[PDB]
């Protein structure tokens, strides 16, 4: 009968939680250049020594697959990504009927058919004054009416605004830090399966740097984790899902748009201007992406190895190419250089488990796969692009209603941007912190 | 150190009571350009007041609930409410040098709200027999 | 039963203090369903509604900072060595602590109120001082 | 002899203005949509025994809430949806002559409006009714507000069908609700009770009829601001109900057309079958019987030997001479002339029916009702009066009343009127035996 | 211990520099009648009808104009109210057409040849299949020429014109800034303060006195008037790359007219929207002008080189001059008078060198009010004539550093950086915060 | 006379302790209200205002509560003067000298003091739990 509630404040313990937290910057990016849609938004730079705290003997149970943080990180970027076009050109006024032909000159074979040239009737500066001006556009985004004569692809959809043409999309890491309250937890064990207890925890203000990078199919510029290639997934034997393949090593992926292109600017009313593409100079070639077959087909074997753990050591594994649908999904979507590549990756998913040249489209009238509704137009850039990228890991889904068990079938697939996001995050966890607590103690007022 | 604890045992841990109070309010006050331009996004701004106002309101909530039961000011509070062997049937040692909080808040999390609730009842008593005794 | 002394003797009420003194601060009872990030989108009520959250901490402050002044704080039933003056309320103790409820008593006081929380102040600012200087000793 | 001592907790009271909130499958309904934060099933009111307290429904600044909450909402509702100004054009119509029940309320209209291209024109035509459409200097026509306001359109999913919506108060606040019988809003009573919301109260829009409110317990109850001020309305609640039974017989359909890139007009197609009259029906022996109860009531006020007499509406504009009526997504506009037209000591009641709306939130903006396919019928319940003395004459002999209302507010104050909002004052002070 | 422990203390009266946000407060009762007043309307918390002042006994604060938070702050806030007043009013994107003009030529003096133009125009109606021609006079420098006949409006191809709400007033009214609960605003009293350094007679006040937030360019006009003696403020004096504020301790009248008798005519344009334009003049067409008196203004100028030698020099030479090159906002006295715009040639007031003058006035309709450049308001035309009466209180000069020796200075008109209209006002005031914790050492212990 | 002791010495403005302690929470107290709801900026920034006034105080206030000083003033410790804080006696601390000049004399301590003020209220607390326990 003597023992007493003692009450306590300060007691160190928490309780998973969702909350809302905030992005930061190294700082740099917007002392320097500024104008670009992470360096605006991410105002507060992060401490210059973020030091994390060891827990000692702290496990902690983590779940990837229903992250918090993620589901953040998404809304995050898309709300960025419209208030950067917010205050930006309409491009209304394009939607006209065009007068086309086909370029025909300096073109390689290859590239017969993907570029018109078109002429059309748009306003100047003055409400009754017109122009006869001439662009060219990729054919993915011209459609025929009823042979000359074409409409621009969102015409009869969407609304379609001109990208701010001084606003750079380049995906400069930024942070994610937590509110007085809370904590972020992070799982440090190398060999995380994304789910379930973690023996070594510490704690931190702030995530890692995160690159929000976009796209589908190939995963770049991410961790490579530290010792081996790790297969996760939400559930493995469910061939619905999405599975994660994080490699060990980069392969590095080398990209170009080979044609020098120049600008024009067509003023269009008072205060605005549209971006054209003007004739390109030399000649005209396909773009491309180069993988080098030499690293490509040991990182295979490796991602095998490793998956033939959930499907048997005698089993048959085979890599297969994507099946139909937009571009968005079918091909690697790929932004670089501040151009929209759809670069064709069958010639990385064809071989049978017991330099490579990727022909890649280029696209301006861009439904960013955030949402349908509203487009948007990419000005285009002067000269040539070049882009050197890190395969960091790969989304693969299985095919369901196999004829047997003795060969399963893997394929390129997903392309939802959550998990562009899940694969960085799946380490972090946010919990808020209770000071209260009580306990029997043998003392009495 | 803030979660320098929760690998030790409840014993160890009274230790960083102070360290674990600090976290709210000098942590909010010390977030301390571009920060203008943030003014112009109308929902991100509503959500961090939200987020500001609801860590006051969470931090004024558990101060009322330690006036209500007598412990204001303190950090460690003794009261008049004798502990039940039914809410946990474990000795001092057993606890105080085994368990790290987390773990004990795992395991009496149900008798919460009726350990709160006598709190507040033997202080409502406390306060007025008191007031009573002082009028001769 | 928030109110539920509103019609009871003024010395019977005195023990629903906590009642009404912990439904002040409501706290964060109030739910969230799911919605919410479409309310967000209604900037008028948004601001309209974090203009009330802000208002009722703030009193709820005002109230505890004068009971701290005053030396009463952490006390429901506080009393202080300010004497009463009858001409507040000329009717003895036996007339007051029963026979009405609160509301009207409060009506009987009306602005006598600012002369009493002035007497109050002064009056804690002697009693820290005299303990200072018996601590000296 | 006795000391001060302060007390922390009292339950005292004072009159107080603060901001209230609104907590309320229908996923496009406005109600639905904008109040969305559910309370307790089970609103615990709290007898106060021993307590009187002072209402005046006139003064209520619950009824500037609900009415400012209300403007609000709608227009929030009609924000994200497209711009009706490239209908702003030259009409060209003819006269709607086919099968119609005898004319020259419709009227078929062509006109020249853009595709989705710039440069290209499409020629279509669609039914409007006459109250819309407005001639220029007798082929040609325009719409009824290309001269004053923007139209925009509806956004046709949305629905504005009420549910029921209770006015909460914040911590640190109370309401209190008066119970008591025949109370004629302005004064002390003594039921008092203390709740957490307002009982649900549907937002209906109408005018001079007040549909689907309370219905006075056991007795017709009139309430005024001064009775004598002839510039004031009398607002009349009823102990039954009086059941009306409304229509639009004909059967439509509906086009799209394409307006603009990623825009849709809703434009009203042909009708089926005979165009015939909109109209309500209300039962005829109960609204006899629902006078006879009011002039009883409304005659120990004037005099218990006077005359009564009921007469029409007056001048204005459709808003506020017919009956507005809001239901099935159309606004009608009845003339209830049938019901107010007798000396004391089923009624067909023709409706017509209107697209473009001047809201009467306030001038200067329109809504344009798309049409809604098929036909409509509509029942409700007549609950209350909005009348007005028709003064300047001198002849006490008889007094008469007319149909009057189109303030929205008083529409509301009509269920509110039960409802005062305190703040919650927790300091007191009070002597004792003892000093510290 | 030495018999001495830390005693803390809470509600200790010291004070550390600070940012914080201000609120803007009003009379509120010369704002309940000016009812569209921009800074009426937005400027809701009324003042202390009897504000109060605390003398710091014994108390030097030291003080730094030119790094006073408190001038962001006005100007920012200027710069926001004037972009909310415009935000709701129609835009007049549709009057960007080509337009067909002569010279108005009916009752013209020689000074006024050539400024007025009569145009005519295409514009829309309320329906969108119709048209009206319309016409209407305009400055010749809001119109551009299209390389005979042919002009555009001169904002035609920079930005989209919103037209100034026809019922906004845009009359400085006293406007007072407020601390919030924690912070404390420091007037300094001295006299004759340079806007730099410590000050002996310091206050402590909840709100500044009233500003008129008067906006204009080398002249300042309307704000407080030095007590002792003319006062001249600069950072730095000797550095030729900065402003020079000059304080009067008298004022100079000034009276400037728009003599022409206008009218209005109220065109429908769309769906409620409504442009206004110029019409035909009443009655014969004269110049825009200003009346300084001339033995003030000389008087005037005298007693500010009296105290400017005190820096160049007994024996130096002290020119005056006019401008320099520029845009007319940075090279004339613009101001904002009734509503219109007005752009005086100040030439006339400087040019002496020491050992009635009429100012002639242009008028602008378009303007490009200088809280930043791609935005333009057009100002809807007053009908009648007006007359303004004005208070000179301050000049905005700068040297003229380009190459130079000992033998003398040159003073010239400069400004156009609206901070500097406000540095002018707010240089008595500094900002603080409260910090009531602090500890001291005392003979008691627990 | 919110400041008005600024100029008064240390000892003579211990007086106006409560002039000052209530300037946080009384100054807060202060057609319109509605109009200002459109200007969504100023909203913000008043908000942000008020809120931060709130998180200020109730910081200070914690401070107070853990060096166990919970409604108080005026509070002693049992934290000794290490005489190279402040080199100075008493009538030259208390007198001859305003809280201003003297909060400059010390800032250089100001975050030693306060360890030193935490760390001995909790090893008095931690002395009261084991004495309830005989
Ligand atoms: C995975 O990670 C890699 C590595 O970070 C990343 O590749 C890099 O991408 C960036 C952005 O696309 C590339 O940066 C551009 O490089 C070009 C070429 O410059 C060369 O010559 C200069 C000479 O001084 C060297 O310093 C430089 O290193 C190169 O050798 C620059 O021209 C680009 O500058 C423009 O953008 C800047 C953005 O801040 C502007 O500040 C700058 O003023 C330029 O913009 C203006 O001019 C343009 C004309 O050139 C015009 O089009 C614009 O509209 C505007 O007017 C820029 O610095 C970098 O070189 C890539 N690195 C490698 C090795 O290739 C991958 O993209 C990333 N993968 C994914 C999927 O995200
Ligand atoms: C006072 O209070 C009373 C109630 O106490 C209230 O009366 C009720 O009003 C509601 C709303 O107007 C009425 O609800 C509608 O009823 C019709 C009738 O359909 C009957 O027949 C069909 C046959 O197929 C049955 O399936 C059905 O169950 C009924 O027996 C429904 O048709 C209405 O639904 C349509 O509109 C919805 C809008 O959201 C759509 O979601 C739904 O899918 C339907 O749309 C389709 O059909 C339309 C044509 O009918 C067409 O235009 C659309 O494009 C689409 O194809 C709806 O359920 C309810 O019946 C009334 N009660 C009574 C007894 O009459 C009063 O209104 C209120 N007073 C005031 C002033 O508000
Ligand atoms: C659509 O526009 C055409 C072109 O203006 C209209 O046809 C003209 O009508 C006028 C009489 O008002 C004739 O004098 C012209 O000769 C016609 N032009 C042509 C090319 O036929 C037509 O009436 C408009 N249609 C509608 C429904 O408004
Ligand atoms: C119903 O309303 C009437 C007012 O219309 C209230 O009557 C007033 O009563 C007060 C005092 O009792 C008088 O001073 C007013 O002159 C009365 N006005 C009228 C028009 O008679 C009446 O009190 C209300 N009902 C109740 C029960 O009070
Ligand atoms: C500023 O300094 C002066 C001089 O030390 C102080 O003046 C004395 O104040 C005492 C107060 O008890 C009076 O009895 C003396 O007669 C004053 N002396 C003179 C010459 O006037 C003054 O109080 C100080 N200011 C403040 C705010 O403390
Ligand atoms: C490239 O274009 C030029 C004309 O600009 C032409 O003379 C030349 O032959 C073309 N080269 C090829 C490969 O078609
Ligand atoms: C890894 O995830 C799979 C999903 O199927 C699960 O079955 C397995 O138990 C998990 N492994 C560990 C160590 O958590
Ligand atoms: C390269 O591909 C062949 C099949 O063509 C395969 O047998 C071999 O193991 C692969 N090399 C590596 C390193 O995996
Ligand atoms: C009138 O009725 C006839 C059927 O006899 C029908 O064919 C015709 O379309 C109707 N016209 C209308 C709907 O006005
Ligand atoms: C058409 O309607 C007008 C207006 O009601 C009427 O004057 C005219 O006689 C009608 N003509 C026919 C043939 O219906
Ligand atoms: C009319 O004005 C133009 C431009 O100011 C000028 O060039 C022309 O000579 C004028 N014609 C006159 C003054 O007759």
């Amino acid at each position: 009968e003597n023992l007493w509630v003692t009450v306590y404040y300060g007691v160190p313990v928490w309780k998973d939680a969702e909350t809302t937290l905030f992005c930061a910057s190294d700082a740099k990016a917007y002392e320097t250049k500024k104008h670009n849609v992470w360096a605006t938004h991410c105002c507060v730079p992060t401490d210059p020594n973020p030091q994390e705290i060891h827990l000692e003997n702290v496990t902690e149970e983590f779940n990837m697959w229903k992250n918090n943080m993620v589901e953040q990180m998404h809304t995050d970027i898309i709300s960025l990504w419209d208030q950067s076009l917010k205050p930006c050109v309409k491009l209304t006024p394009l939607c006209v009927t065009l007068q086309c032909t086909n370029v025909t000159n300096n073109i390689t074979d290859d590239m017969r058919g993907e570029l018109k040239n078109c002429s059309f009737n748009m306003t100047t500066e003055l409400r009754d004054k017109k122009q006869k001006v001439y662009s060219l556009f990729y054919r993915l985004d011209v459609v025929q009416i009823n042979n000359k004569e074409y409409r621009l692809i969102n015409c009869n959809t969407s609304a379609i605004t001109q990208a701010c043409p001084k606003v750079s999309f380049e995906p400069i890491p930024i942070h994610y830090c937590a509110p007085a309250g809370f904590a972020i937890l992070k799982c440090k064990d190398k060999k995380f399966n994304g789910t379930g207890p973690c023996t070594n925890v510490s704690t931190v203000q702030c995530t890692h740097g995160i690159k929000p990078v976009v796209s589908t199919q190939l995963l770049l510029n991410g961790s490579l984790a530290e010792e081996e290639v790790i297969i996760r997934s939400e559930n493995i034997t469910n061939n619905a899902k999405n599975i994660l393949v994080q490699l060990n090593e980069s392969v590095q992926i080398n990209c170009t748009r080979p044609n020098n292109n120049t600008r024009k600017s067509i003023r269009i009313g008072p205060g605005q201007w549209f971006y054209a593409t003007g004739d390109i100079i030399g000649d005209i070639r396909q773009a491309h992406c180069n993988v080098s077959k030499a690293t490509w087909n040991e990182t295979l074997g490796k991602v095998v190895k490793q998956l033939r753990k959930h499907f048997g050591n005698n089993t048959i594994i085979r890599f297969a190419n994507s099946s139909g649908g937009d571009l968005e999904v079918t091909t690697h979507s790929f932004n670089c250089g501040g151009e929209f590549f759809y670069c064709n990756t069958s010639g990385l998913f064809n071989s049978t488990w017991i330099s490579i040249t990727l022909p890649c489209r280029i696209k301006q009238i861009i439904n960013m796969w955030q949402r349908i509704g509203q487009a948007m137009y990419a000005p285009p850039i002067q000269g040539v692009i070049r882009c050197v990228s890190n395969i960091t890991g790969l989304i693969l889904t299985r095919d369901g209603g196999s004829t047997n068990s003795t060969t399963e079938t893997f394929r390129p697939g997903g392309g939802d941007m959550r998990d562009n996001w899940r694969s960085e995050l799946y380490k972090y966890k946010v919990v808020k912190i209770e000071p209260l607590g009580v306990a029997p103690t043998r003392c009495k007022r | 150190g803030f979660l320098g604890a929760a690998g030790s045992t409840m014993g160890a841990a009274s230790m960083t009571l102070t360290v674990q109070a600090r976290n709210l309010l000098s942590g909010i006050v010390q977030q301390q350009e571009c920060q203008q331009h943030l003014l112009k996004l109308t929902v991100w701004g509503i959500k961090q007041l939200q987020a500001r106002v609801l860590a006051v309101e969470r931090y004024l909530r558990d101060q009322q609930l330690l006036g209500i039961w007598g412990c204001s000011g303190k950090l460690i509070c003794c009261t008049n409410v004798p502990w039940n062997s039914t809410w946990s049937n474990r000795n001092l040692s057993e606890i105080w040098d085994n368990m790290t909080w987390l773990q004990w808040d795992k395991e009496i999390s149900n008798y919460t709200q009726i350990i709160y609730g006598l709190l507040e009842e033997s202080q409502n008593q406390q306060e007025k027999n008191e007031q009573d005794l002082l009028a001769l």
